């Protein structure tokens, strides 16, 4: 269920899949 | 060392020959431009993004 706390308001779950998954390279491109 | 380049080939930087004094290159600002239409059927006024 989505955490009130946490501005993202995302569940426990799914912060921890937004963790994991990843003159900057995005500049140069 | 002369003229510096990043992780891609393009130099993003030079040393003054003159002055010895490091410099940031930064291509000028560019990009693409969007325009919003809502059909011109409907109306000539458009958006720019």
């Amino acid at each position: 269920l989505p955490d009130p706390s946490k501005p993202s308001k995302r569940s426990p779950i799914e912060d921890l899949l937004f963790n994991k998954v990843t003159r900057d390279l995005i500049c140069a491109q | 060392q002369q003229f510096g380049r990043d992780i891609a080939d393009t130099t993003d930087a030079v040393r003054d020959p003159q002055t010895l004094e490091i410099l940031d290159i930064t291509p000028c600002s560019f990009g693409g431009v969007s325009v919003i239409t809502p059909g011109t059927n409907t109306s000539n006024q458009v958006a720019v993004l």
